Parts: C-alpha cells; structure tokens; sequence
C-alpha cells in the first residue's frame, strides 16, 4: 500500500538491478514469466510494495531502466529474467556518455532526460501512496554517475518530501578502474550531499577482500559480486515488506540514524557469511550474528572503523528470536570497546526485528554503519583531484565541451568542507 | 545502431585489410562468398540473404587492388566500395595531396555519407596507414580535413606505421612523416602507433618463425585491431567500446599518439608449454623484449595504460595482478597522473586462422598506452630531417609539384614546439 | 527445483517448502519457514 | 542441503574448467600437425631441385 | 558455567595438538565427524568447556593453534581427525620463520598477531563466561616460540585477570636437536616468567627413558611419547571434565601452588603406568602403586630432585578410591627421611579426587616433586649460553629485524637471577 | 606454496642439472610428455596439464644444450627455459662476466623474473657451480650479483664443484677460482663443496664398478642432494624446510665454505650381505675411507652436525646413535659450541634409478659437518696462486677482453683476509 519505485542508471547500475529483481522474486515466489506460484499467501498480502499487477495476474516489476550504451542494454533483456520488465521502460542511448561526467551531465546526458521523467511520472501517478526512491550508479563513469546526478538534481523539484536511497559502487582505494575517474567522482559528491537524504557506499575491493578471505570462493565473477550486495539492499526495505515484532521502515532508519543533515555517508555490510568449509562447523545463535556485523574485516567499504569513531549504527534483525538476545548482546559490544563509540550520544545502536527471515536461513541480519572512517576515505580522492588538477590533466575533455574550471574548484570546497566536518565530530 | 566504418588507404592500409577482413569473416562464420546459412556493427545486411563488410577501400594504383577483385574475396565485397586510381603518387607527399588526390576526393567521401545512410548510429571511423609514403601521407592527410568538415563529433580512430630508426625503405620518408605531422595534428581524434622493426625483433625470439613476409604481420596488426573491436558486438564483464579511448590517453590534444603491444605471441608449438593465466599476462607486455615500439619506456615513464583481455579473464585474478605492477620500483608512476589505469573484460576467446603463427590460447591482452619516450624517437626524426633540409636536398620534387617552399620552414617551428612539450611533462612540479 | 541459481553465495533453499511443518495437539499443522 | 549445493556447484566448475583444457589440447595438436605438414613438402621441393 | 579457548603453539604444538586432542575427544565420546556417540550421563555434562554448538548439533574444538609456514597444516590434517579442528583457526602465512624468533616476533609474526588477536578475541565474546587458557609449547623453532610468546605478551595486558598456564617443552642436555636454541629457549623464558602463571618441563629425554626402561616398546616414536603427556596434562584439567568427591579445577590449581609469584617452574612427573610384560603381576591398589611412584627413573622430566628439596608437591586422583590409605600410604613415605623430606616444610598435600577414570583403565594416580634441580637445568644453561655469546655466533641475523645487542644480556641477566631465586631457599 | 627454483650453472650445471632431475622424475610419476600436489616445489602446473620443471641452467658452450632439445626428454625439459649463445666463453671470467655475459643477462634476469611472478611463495634458488669452467663461473656471479639487486632477500645457495688437490681439467683453473671465491664470499648465502676427484676414490674403492663416469659422478650428486633438499615434498617426523638451512647452517657472515661426508655407498651385492641399522652405519660419516672431498677433520675440529634422515628411522635409535658419537673422544668440541647438532628426519626413503648399483636400503644416513680443516686446502690454493702469479701466465686475454689489471689483485688480498678469519680460532 506503501511502495517504493525502483531505478537504475549505468552499465554497472543495470547489472547491478538485474541481479536485484532476480533475489527478490523467488522471494516473494515469481516464476521466470511472471505469476505468482509461492507457498504461503504471507508472501502476497503486500506484494504490491515492489510489484506491480496487471491481467490474468501478470505480475511486472516496476524498475525504470536508463542506459546509454545500447549494447550492454540487450544483455540484461537475454538473461534469464529479462522477460519480466515491460519494455516500455527501457530508455536506452543512442550513442554513448565516454565516461567524461558533464557529458553525462550537460550534453548527452540532458538529451534523454525528458524521457526518463515521462515514464517515472507515468508510473508514479499509478501509484497509490508512494514512500521512496531506489538508485544504483557506479561513481566511475559518466554513464552511470552523470545521468544519475542529472536525474537527482531536478528530481527534488517534483518529489520534495520522498525518502531518497543511493546505493553508490566509490572507487576502490587500491585501483580505481578508470584514468579519469577522480574528475567524474569529486564532481558527483556535490550532487550528492544536497539533494539525497541517504547514501551508501560500496567499495569494489573489500568486496573483493570478502572472496579472499571470508568465502574464499575460488573464480569469482560478477554474477558472484552482484548477488552478494543486492541481498544486503534487500535487508533495508523489509519491515514494511513483512510483520514484525519492532518494525523499521526506511523513515525510521533514516531519521534515528543521521545527526546532521549533510552527515549521511553510510557503511553497510551482511551479517551470516560462511565458507564451504565453516559451513558444517559453525555455530548459529544470536551472538554468532555480533561476531560478523562488527568485525570490521566483514565490512564492504574499505576503511576500518579503528581509526575513527562511530556516531550511530544500525542492526536490522530479520528472523524469529527472542527480544532480550538482542537487547543483551548490543550493549556488551559497547562496552568492551567503548573507545570507538562518541560520547555526547548515550546510545548508539538502533534495533529492528522482522519475523520472516530470508528464504531458509534461521536468522539473518544488515548491518548499517555511519562513521568517521570515511574521512580517511574521503581525504584520498581530494588529494587524488589535487594531482591532476594542478597540472591541468585531462583537462580539455571536460572544459571544452561542459562548465569552466571553477566547477572542479567550487567541488573542492564542496569536498574540503565535509572532511572537516567529519574530524570536528571525530572528537566533538 | 552501433556501426563503424573502416577506411583503408594506401597500400600498407589495403594490405592490412586484406587480412583484416579475414579474421572478421571468420569470427562470424561468413562463407567467402559472403552469405550466412549483432554482426551489424560491421557488417550490412542485403535484402537477398547477403552481409556486406561496411569499409571503403582507397588506393592510387591498380597493381595493389586488382588481386583484391580477382582472389578468393571478389565477391564478399561490394563492386564500387573498393576504389582505384590511374598515376601514381610515387612517394611524394606533394603528389599525393595536391597533384593526384584533388581529382579522387570527390568521390570517396561522396560513397561513405551513403555507406553511413544505413546507420542511425554511428561512432567511430578507423583510418589505416604507413608514415613511409606518398599515398600513406598526402592522401590520408587530405580526408581528415574532409571528414573533420562534414562529421566533427564523430571520434575517428587511427592506425599508423612509424618508420623505424635502424631500418627504412624510402629516402624521403623522413619528410613525408614530419609533412603530415602538421595537417594530421589537428585533425585526428587519436593516434596507434606499431612500427616494423619491433615486429620484426619481437617475431625472431618468441615464436620460432625467422624469415617473415607481411601476411604473417598482417595477422597480427590484423589481430590487435580486432582485439579492441571485440568489446562492441560481444558481451563481457567490463566492456569499454571504441569511443571511450579518446579521453583516457589523450591528456592534451597535442599529445595523443598512444602505442601498442598484444602479449601472449607465442608458438602453437609454445602455446604447449607455459600456463597462461592472468597474472603472467599483464607483466609480459612491460617487458623490454616485449613491446612492438623500439622505444625501451624505461627512458621515460608511463603517462595511462588502458589494458584489454578476452576469454576467460576473471575480474577477481586481474585486479590482484594489476595492484601488483605499480608496487615496484621498475615501473615508473610520478605525482601528476596516479591512477593510470582502466580495464576490459571480453568473454569472446581469440579464434585462428589457417596459416597463422598465433594459437588458440583462451586469454589474451592487449597493451594500450604512452609513455615520455616516444620524445626521444622524434629527436632522431627532426634531427634526420634536417640533415637533408639543410643543403635543401630532395625538395626539389616537391617545389614543382604544385608546393611552394614555404611550408618546409614552418614545418621546423611546428615540430621543434612538439618536443619541449615532452619535457614540460616529464620535469616534476613542485 | 525452487532455486534461483543453485549455490549462491548467501543462503538458498532446496527443499520443497510443503512439506516442512509440524502441528501441536490442540493447533493445526503450521509451516514453520512463515510463523510470526 | 546448502552444504550439498555449494558443493556441487563447484564440482560442475571444475568439469567446465576440464572441459575447457581439452579444447586447448584440440586447437595445438591440430596446429602442430599442419605444421609437420609444410615441413615435409618443403623437403619434397628440395628433393625436385635437386634433380 | 566457564568454558575454555586453547592455545598450542607451533608445528610441534600442531603435533602436540594432535595426540593431546585425541585423549579428551575420546572420553567425551565425540566422533571424528562431530554428532555425539557417547553411553552415558556424564558424558554430555559440561562439554561446552571445550566444544561450540553448531548447526545440527556438533561440537567443535574451540582452539587456536599457530605456525606460520604452509606446509605444517596438512600433515596434522592427515589424521583421523581432521574434520573435527575446523582449519579456519589454525593459523599460517605465506612465509615462515624456520628456527628464527626475530622473524616470528617482528617481522610477520607482528603482522599477523593482528590476525590471531581477531579470532580469539571473536570466538571469547560469544562464550558467556569465560575461564582461561592453557599451554604447551616447542621452544627451539621459530614461529611456535615466537609468535608463541607474542600470543601471551599480548594478552597479559589486555586480559590480566583470567589464568593462562603453561607447560612448556624446553629439550634435552645431553643430545640436542637444534643447538642455537638458547636464541630462542632463554630469549623467552625471559619473556614468560613475568607473563604465565604456571610452565612445567616436558623433556624429551625424560619422554625417551620410558620406553628404554618401563613400558619396553622396542622402536617407539614421538607419538607415543605425545602420548605420555595427554597422559598427565588430562590430570590437571580433571575436574573441570570429570565430577568429583573433593575436586580441584582450573582455578584452585592456580592459587594452591604459587608461593611466591615469580616462581612457577617445577619438575612435573607420572607415577603408574608400566609394560605389559608387567600387565600380568601387577593390581590395581595403592600399596602395590607407591612402589612405582617415587622412584629415581619413572619421572616426567630429566632432573632429579635427589640434589633438590621438596617444596610444592601435588597429587590429583582418579576413581572411586578408599579414601584413608590414600592417607595412610602418602604418610609412609613423609615419615622415612630427612635430606628430601625439608623439616621447613611444615606439610604440604594438595589432594584431588574424581569419580569416572580415564577410558581403559579403573584406578591410578599423578604427582609432582617440586625440586631445586630445576635451577640445575638452567645452572647447565648458564655455561652454554655464554659459550656462543662471547664469540657472536648468529647474531648477524638477528641484528637485521630490528633490536638491540644489550636484549641478549638483559634477558641473560634477568635468567642469572632466577637461577639466584631459587638458591635462596636452597 | 614453497616453490623452488634450482638453478644450476656450468657444463656441470647442466648435466648435474638433468641427473639430478632424472632422479627428481623419478621419484615422482614424470612421464617425458609431463603427463603423471607434493611435487608443486620444484613444478609448474600449466593449463594443458604439463608438470614443467622451474629450472634454467647456464651453459655458454653451445654443445651441451644442442642435445637437450633433442634426447628422452626433448619433450620433457623446456627449452625456453634453457639459454645458451652462439659464442663460447672458454676459460675466461672476463667474457663470462662483462663481455658475451652482457648480453645475455638481460634474457636470464627476465625469465626468472617472470617464472617468479607467475609463482606465489618463493623463498630463495638452489645454485650449483664448477669453480674452473668460463661460463659457470663469470656468468654466475654476474647472476648472483645482480639478483642481490633485483631481489635481494630471496635466498642463494651454492654446494660448489671445486678443484681437486691434485688432477685438474684446465690449466689455470685456480685463477677464475679465485675470482670467483671473491664474489661468492660476497654474495652466497651457502657454499659447501663437492668435488669429482674424492668420488673417483670413494667409488674406486667401495663398489665395483671400476671404470665409472661423470654420469654415475652425477648420480651420486643426485643422491646427496635428495637427502639434503628432500623434506619440501615429503612429510616428516621432525621436518625441514629450505629457510632452516641458511638459519642454522653457518656462524660467521665470512665463513661459509666447510664440508660434509656421506656414508651409505654400499652396493647390491654388500647390501644383501651387511644390515644397515640407523646406529651402526652413522658412525661412518667419520671413518676416514669415506669422505666427500679430500680433507680430513681428525687434523681439524668439528665445527656443527646437520644429520639428515629417511626411512625407518627411530628417535630412540637416532638419540643412542648420537650418545654413542658423542661418547668416543675423537670429537673436539672446544667451548664456542659444545652441543653442536641438528636432526632432520624424513619419511619417504630413497629412489632406486636404474643406472648405479647402490641398491633399495631401508633407511639412510646423512652428514653435513661444518669443519675446520678447509684452512689447509684454501692454504695450499694460496701456494699455487702464489707460484703462478709471480709471472702474470695468462692476463693478456682476460685483460684485452676488457678490464683492468688491478681485478686480480683486489679478489687476492681477500682470500689472505679469508684464512685469517678461519685461522682466528
Ligand atoms: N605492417 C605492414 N606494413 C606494410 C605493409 N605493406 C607495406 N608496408 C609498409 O609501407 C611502407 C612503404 O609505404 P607503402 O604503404 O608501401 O606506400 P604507400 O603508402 O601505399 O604509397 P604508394 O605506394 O606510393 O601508394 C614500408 O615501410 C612498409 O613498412 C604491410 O602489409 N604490413
Ligand atoms: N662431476 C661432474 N662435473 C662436470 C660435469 N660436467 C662438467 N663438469 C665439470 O666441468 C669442468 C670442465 O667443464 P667446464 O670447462 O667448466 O665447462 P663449463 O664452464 O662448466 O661451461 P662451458 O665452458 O660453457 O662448457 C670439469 O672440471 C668438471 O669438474 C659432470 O657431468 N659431472
Ligand atoms: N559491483 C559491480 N560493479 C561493476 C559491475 N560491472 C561493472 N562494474 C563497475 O563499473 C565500472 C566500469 O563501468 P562504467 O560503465 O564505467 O560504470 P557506469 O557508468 O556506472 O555504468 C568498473 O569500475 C566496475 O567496478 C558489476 O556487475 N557489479
Ligand atoms: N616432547 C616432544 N618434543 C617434540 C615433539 N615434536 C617435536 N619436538 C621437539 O621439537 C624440536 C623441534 O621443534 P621445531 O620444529 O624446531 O619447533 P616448531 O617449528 O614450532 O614445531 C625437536 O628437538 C623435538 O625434539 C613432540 O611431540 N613431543
Ligand atoms: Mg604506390
Ligand atoms: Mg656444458
């Protein structure tokens, strides 16, 4: 009855959604074409949150698709759940971005623009009683990171008060896979820390960290990556999707959770992770679960939470178990390190229980974490910008054709600002 | 929706696509004949039945062309698409830009607007040359004025052959590479680089093959072209299309010449004896035996690498091998371009031709970059050019043939300026 | 089988989820994968 | 039984990957026999210059 | 309520850890899978002490055991046993030390310190309360005395409190197997006197004369010497596993036996266990027992408390047993002499008794004679090592990692005093 | 996870290169087509299957690898791998090390650098060299000292053919012995010796095959240096890996040029006879009839003890063995280093080859005993430099080829400092 409208942007984004709507619909029980065949009705009785109905019980996903490369397009239509999305909702690119941003921003990114809001006000005037908004991008390229920030800037002028999530894939601080991507990542953070109320981030190589060590699956490929975070974008949107005995939905996570409203850069991670090997060993209760969301080597952005302090958390705890488990176990994680915990908040953790747990499994848990380590994220690409700034790299691709050169410095002072506001709440 | 042209011209240009064209009518299994019991990128559909490679062939002699309609292809192709001539240019850039080429440009461009009339979106031109010769230079120098006034916005991709410093075949090719440098400087969206003499010394040591011909290089050149076209027409993990290139390796417009080197150049008897994995791979192209520029980069340092492999590359094993590379203190990063790097994931494995010395080993990389050391190849070039402009030694052909004098001296201002523009970079700036 | 792919990273069922339930005397059998 | 489906997984994995050395296998012994080919008639060309 | 995480430290500790785990996984009935085959009531007691509760019920050895280089974690994994250590904590790096503390303790074995200190730090938090911990370790190799003694360096400050013991195996005089240990066994011994709260001495020699002279195995092996000391170390955790009628645990061990802090090194032993030759004419009674106990070649380590005085002795019990003649017969023996019964000594007896005997075998017994002989182990030291100090005979190696020339002598010079220690009562 | 690479330099680093890797693929299923992970030290699995050996060898006299190409084994060793020129070096440091070794470096460097990259957990290269050759001398320290570079902290072991007291193969041997006991007594972090002439006598006299060879020479070598290099591929009792080696072996940074001896040579025909008990057969590793090369230590002091074991071995019979040596007063351990030994026991025994008659024995005996009655021999090498540099015999080469005369004169006056340091106690 409260439903959230999915949407995605970039190469990396549409793989990153095709392997979204294929956890969630045998979840919810959806065969490859599109009717629902599940077991209990529980499943049903809210299935319009993320789907949507039409004749004879054809269900459809209601994603809006952008994409500039028309190649990669066609590649999620042929798999196989790509017979699901109406194919009125591909808005596909004639010619591609070439992953400069402003021409994801200013010149091919404002020619499909049009587009792209006739098919969401279309849809979201079938709406009911909306609640939210869903974003993938990858930061990398202007595919992905110039359409998305197009899309967000003139969004907040038709829905103000809807709850904004982006679910950003941040450069990796080991290899960042393009020359010039620096230029496109410093210029999307300053469409980022106006307009969306949440953001999250996503390292491509502590993902990578979790295949060395934690699973150590042998040949990983992105099928693989895909599907471990798209369950983690799972875990957020649930409470309202199922009953619970201390619901959360996303207005309550966002408003318990951020301090100041250009503080929102997030941290997430999965909780119930095991080899093939631990699996026939480990142990399944409740402080099992604390074992995993805080250790900061099963954390899928890069830096680890001891060089900083964390201001407020989040623990959504999808299964069937007692109250006082949880309540008992969130304290004694405060208080044996107490020193990566700020002190002008009394509390810090949020707590959220949700009956149903994901399909199979006993328990499971998401684990949300602001914190200050992001600045000793946030102060690498600033001096990673200064580099190629200085020396004017890379330049002529980006003043030519867009903005002056002002852009990239305004961007700085949208950058500097930020890191300056993490260390003055690193120790109040 | 995603069609591209490729123009070849000259005889090093035609002779490439002669083998050219036969790997891309064996990755889609395409008779000689042409018929076929997301191709269309190169290839153009017939209403009979029939796929016709979308490319113009352009030349100024008929000795070159004519087994071209008379071999084992005379019918794949179309019947007016290839294009001839009747005088020759007879290595003269003044002959093939003002005497010959100003009589068979009105045709050339007349059928690319219609070969670009069946797409709707197209992308990328591909422009196949030598730096050696008359045709090679005046000619391919005269349509990129043309393109450049018709289409702009379209990134037009090139593919040169450098003349080497030990080996040559012309005495006036040191002109006519200088004589193009100036009109193919602000005309051109990018700029390949393989000379000869480092296939030659790369072909001698690791394949077992000594005394080669052109048709056994062709398969290589013909090989690296279809290694960064793959990522167009199949799909991958990290596909990167032809586009994209431009503004990765290209820092300013006066310096866009990136070079070339594909690894895995092994026997078929020697593709036997070595596990190729990934990590092996992208080492072996910063080998100093290695590359095909005979330009050791050791002299100078890395300005961005864009890497491209095929088959089954898997994202975890590359970025393990990548971070490597930059660790140690044989290859050289400095302050202002610290990243450098960008990647592409193909899942088509590279197929073989008959003939070929290559084999079919299922994980091969292309090596796409520039460095600070190709300063130190022109500073044999202009050197070499003023050796002979000095006592004004073979200019006068070219006074005659329809060129005054005058563009000679400011030939010297405009390539003198390019050289302190390396060495602008290579100093640190603090 | 009710997979989406067979041996995913995180959890995956197998079972034929009908047949997993146990009842009480004085309650109906329940199907214990949905009990809030 | 998700102990039982990794497992399996990976075991289908590594049939592919066989699979795929086999094929390699394929493609060079065929090369290689071609090429034993042009040698001996390079050695017959030799024999009729001779006499 | 108290349950324990283990530490073993080496490839040695990984060849100790895997016949001392074979003892108590079998009197506790668990199968080299996991699920419980046990026929009784006592066996499923308290046996969260050692073992988790997984998934389906399976109980896991909650241990950390460490090395460094490779190929030592697959050789203790061709045993039977290998499926019940998860692996996940057996710790190894790419590179080992091999016979080098300084690269064990700064070079990686500080790089990965910060790996092991993740684990039991991850796996103490779940147990609801703990107990301790509890040792033995090789001494003349690299990472097991190096990342060994990093192990309880780094936990005696962020966890003083709880008892860690020790029973350390420091090797024999008179033929010596790696002989540029006191590098690496009086480096450490420096380090863990001001850390443990017990080390014992487990001598290979001692462990060799058994079977010269007592259960007559013609070619023993090590394993069966590894099988002499889960033959005693299961009698000092006793209680914890096995109910008992005047029991002593982990922690009445450690506060019964400590006079003065620092001095935690005495002479462990075993009383009975003879051949079976001897099987025949030999009864399961005291009396018949105390022949077999006290003698000068039946002992645990290579020093004999003839030359030494009798301070601390104990004497834990297995069995159902008469009560008074384990009183009347340890009377018989403190009523005969005076050079070794030390009038100072006004009585010291630590008795233990429990219920349920080891598997195979009703009645027995364990002692200690505390000794001065145990100065006299590192008075012999005090020679050898000052042999190869005076004339520098690795340390061109050591030098390399990062530390001073004076450790060598400070860590001499706290073992100079010890040695002094122990005279004063002497 | 401990792969290896054995590099092996000279015309005796390529032959006992290819026995010592006879007796390595036979001891593992090799099949010469490399078709059949214990093995995976010392082999490279491809991906079409192929086991190939992580070894290139030295050898600048073309003739020595123009029959490896072809052979047995043509399918088995791969000669990428292997390097030779097109023009020797013959008996000259100068062309080995700066002159046709100038060129050549740069392909060596390169292959192991990308062998070592594709590899994971490397610790350090096995090196043999013959003291008196052109190319397995110069090109060698060319190896050594630009590895020390290039790599640095990876180990470099050398057990060295060296001269014979008294029968030699070239002329002037003793001058690239020299210089290249300057360099290697810069740069190897190990060096024991192992010479020809004292297995002409120990072979001569032992077994029955008079009339032997180089290869039955290599043999023997193959079977030193299994029981030396043994335990990275089969598991033990009490076990060693590579790096425990350079840790215990040697005391001073300067001195690392002793010996060894190896017992157990006895024939089929005398092993049907005579038991070989683990006790009984160790105590000749001392007798004089026996030893590895021509010096013998009752004249010196035992220095340090590395025994190395296979078989059916027992601690208790090993510790009796050792008290019973121990014992007998032909041991002089003065104080510096009473205690001395270090055990290594194995479980896997020996492999019978086809070719010696040292025939399937239960279980072995080794000896690797530093020593101190190398000063004699280094002594005696002084006295013949000495007789042959007083009028400069054949400089003009080595000097034309492209140096200054002042090289000889700086590696001497290093070997002086050298026995002063073995002369100290
Ligand atoms: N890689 C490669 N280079 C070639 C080939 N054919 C000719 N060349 C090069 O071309 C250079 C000479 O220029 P050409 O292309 O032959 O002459 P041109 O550019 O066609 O000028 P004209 O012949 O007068 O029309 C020589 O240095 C050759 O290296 C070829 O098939 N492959
Ligand atoms: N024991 C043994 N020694 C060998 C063998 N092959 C060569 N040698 C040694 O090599 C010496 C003569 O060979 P060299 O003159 O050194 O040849 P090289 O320097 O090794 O290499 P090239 O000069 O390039 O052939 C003799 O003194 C031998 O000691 C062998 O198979 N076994
Ligand atoms: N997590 C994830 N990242 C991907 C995937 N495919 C590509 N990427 C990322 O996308 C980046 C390059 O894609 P690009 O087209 O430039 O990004 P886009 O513009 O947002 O589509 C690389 O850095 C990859 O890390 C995927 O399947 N999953
Ligand atoms: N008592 C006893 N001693 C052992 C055992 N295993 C090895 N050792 C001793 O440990 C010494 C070698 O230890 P080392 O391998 O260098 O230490 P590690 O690397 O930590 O295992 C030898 O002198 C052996 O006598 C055992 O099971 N029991
Ligand atoms: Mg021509
Ligand atoms: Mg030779």
């Amino acid at each position: 009855m409260r439903e959230i409208v999915h949407l995605q942007a970039g190469q990396c984004g549409n793989q990153i959604g095709a392997k979204f709507w294929e956890v969630i619909s045998d979840e919810h029980g959806i065969d490859p074409t599109g009717t629902y065949h599940g077991d209990s009705d529980l499943q049903l009785e809210r299935i319009n949150v993320y789907y949507n109905e039409a004749t004879g019980g054809k269900y459809v996903p209601r994603a809006v698709l952008v994409d500039l490369e028309p190649g990669t397009m066609d590649s999620v239509r042929s798999g196989p759940f790509g017979q699901i999305f109406r194919p009125d909702n591909f808005v596909f690119g004639q010619s591609g971005a070439g992953n400069n941003w402003a021409k994801g921003h200013y010149t091919e990114g404002a020619e499909l623009v049009d587009s792209v809001l006739d098919v969401v006000r279309k849809e979201a005037e079938s709406c009911d009683c909306l609640q939210g908004f869903q974003l993938t991008h990858s930061l990398g390229g202007g595919t992905g990171s110039g359409m998305g920030t197009l899309l967000i800037s003139k969004i907040r002028e038709e829905y103000p008060d809807r709850i904004m999530n982006t679910f950003s894939v941040v450069p990796s601080p080991k290899v960042s896979d393009t020359v010039v991507e620096p230029y496109n990542a410093t210029l999307s953070v300053h469409q980022l820390v106006e307009n969306t109320d949440e953001t999250y981030c996503i390292d491509n190589e502590a993902l990578y960290d979790i295949c060395f060590r934690t699973l150590k699956l042998t040949t990983p490929t992105y099928g693989d990556l895909n599907h471990l975070v798209s369950a983690t974008m799972s875990g957020v949107t649930t409470c309202l999707r199922f009953p619970g005995q201390l619901n959360a939905d996303l207005r309550k996570l966002a408003v318990n959770m951020v301090p100041f409203p250009r503080l929102h850069f997030f941290m997430p991670g999965f909780a119930p992770l095991t080899s093939r090997g631990s699996q026939q060993y480990r142990a399944l209760t409740v402080p099992e679960l604390t074992q995993q969301m805080f250790d900061a080597k099963n954390m899928m952005a890069a830096c680890d939470p001891r060089h900083g302090r964390y201001l407020t958390v989040a623990a959504v705890f999808r299964g069937r178990m007692s109250m006082k488990e949880v309540d008992e176990q969130m304290l004694n994680v405060q208080n044996k390190n107490s020193s990566y915990f700020v002190e002008w908040i009394p509390n810090n953790v949020k707590t959220a229980v949700c009956d149903i747990p994901p399909r199979g499994l006993k328990m499971s848990a998401t684990f949300i974490g602001n914190s200050t380590a992001i600045q000793e994220l946030f102060k690498r690409i600033s001096e990673q910008f200064t580099a190629m700034f200085r020396r004017k790299a890379f330049l002529h691709w980006y003043t030519g054709e867009g903005m002056d050169e002002m852009e990239f410095t305004e961007a700085e002072s949208n950058m500097n600002d930020l890191v300056s506001e993490y260390q003055q709440y690193q120790d109040a | 929706m995603r069609e591209c042209i490729s123009v070849h011209v000259g005889q090093a240009g035609v002779q490439i696509g002669n083998a050219c064209w036969e790997l891309y009518c064996l990755e889609h299994g395409i008779q000689p004949d042409g018929q076929m019991p997301s191709f269309n990128t190169f290839f153009s559909e017939t209403g009979a039945g029939k796929h016709v490679p979308r490319a113009v062939f352009v030349d100024l002699e008929p000795t070159v062309i004519d087994e071209v309609r008379t071999g084992t292809y005379r019918q794949l192709f179309h019947p007016e698409q290839l294009i001839t001539g009747k005088e020759d240019a007879a290595n003269n850039y003044a002959r093939g830009h003002y005497t010959i080429g100003k009589e068979l440009i009105d045709l050339v461009l007349d059928r690319i607007r219609k070969l670009a009339d069946q797409c709707t979106g197209l992308q990328g031109f591909l422009i196949f040359h030598s730096f050696g010769g008359g045709t090679g230079s005046g000619f391919t120098s005269l349509l990129m004025e043309r393109l450049s006034v018709d289409y702009g916005k379209k990134s037009k991709l090139e593919f040169s052959i450098y003349p080497a410093p030990q080996v040559s075949t012309a005495v006036v090719e040191p002109y006519n590479s200088i004589l193009t440098t100036h009109t193919t400087l602000e005309h051109s969206d990018c700029a390949f680089m393989v000379d000869n003499e480092a296939i030659y010394d790369i072909c001698r040591r690791n394949l077992d093959i000594e005394r080669p011909t052109y048709t056994n290089l062709n398969r290589l050149i013909g090989q690296i072209v279809s290694s960064i076209t793959a990522s167009l027409r199949f799909d991958g993990a990290l596909n990167v299309d032809l586009t994209e290139f431009q503004t990765n390796l290209v820092p300013y417009p006066r310096i866009h010449f990136p070079l070339a080197t594909y690894a895995p150049v092994i026997s078929a008897e020697k593709a036997y004896h070595e596990q190729l994995s990934v990590a092996e791979i992208t080492n072996a192209c910063f080998e100093p035996a290695n590359q095909m520029v005979k330009c050791d980069p050791r002299h100078g340092k890395y300005m961005a690498c864009c890497l491209l492999y095929r088959g089954d590359v898997v994202p975890k094993d590359v970025n393990a091998a990548i971070a490597t590379i930059k660790t140690k203190r044989t290859i050289q990063f400095v302050d202002w371009c610290p990243t450098g790097f960008k990647v592409g994931i193909n899942y088509q494995p590279p197929t073989v031709v008959p003939g070929g010395d290559l084999a079919k080993v299922q994980r091969a990389v292309c090596m796409l970059s520039n460095t600070t050391a190709i300063a130190e190849a022109w500073a044999r070039l202009d050197h070499k050019f003023d050796l002979m402009y000095a006592k004004r030694a073979f200019v006068h052909w070219y006074v005659g043939e329809g060129m005054e004098e005058g563009e000679f001296s400011e030939a010297r201002e405009d390539m003198a300026a390019l050289e302190k523009d390396y060495e602008e970079v290579g100093m640190d700036s603090v | 089988p009710p997979c989406v792919n067979p041996g995913n990273p995180v959890f995956s069922c197998m079972l034929d989820p009908k047949t997993l339930h146990t009842t009480t005397s004085l309650s109906k059998p329940k199907m214990i994968m949905y009990k809030t | 039984e998700d102990r039982l489906a990794k497992e399996r997984r990976e075991a289908k994995e590594e049939r592919r990957q066989k699979e795929l050395v086999e094929n390699t296998r394929l493609g060079l012994n065929a090369q290689v026999t071609s090429i034993q080919a042009q040698r001996q008639a390079a050695q017959r060309l030799k024999e009729e210059e001779a006499l």
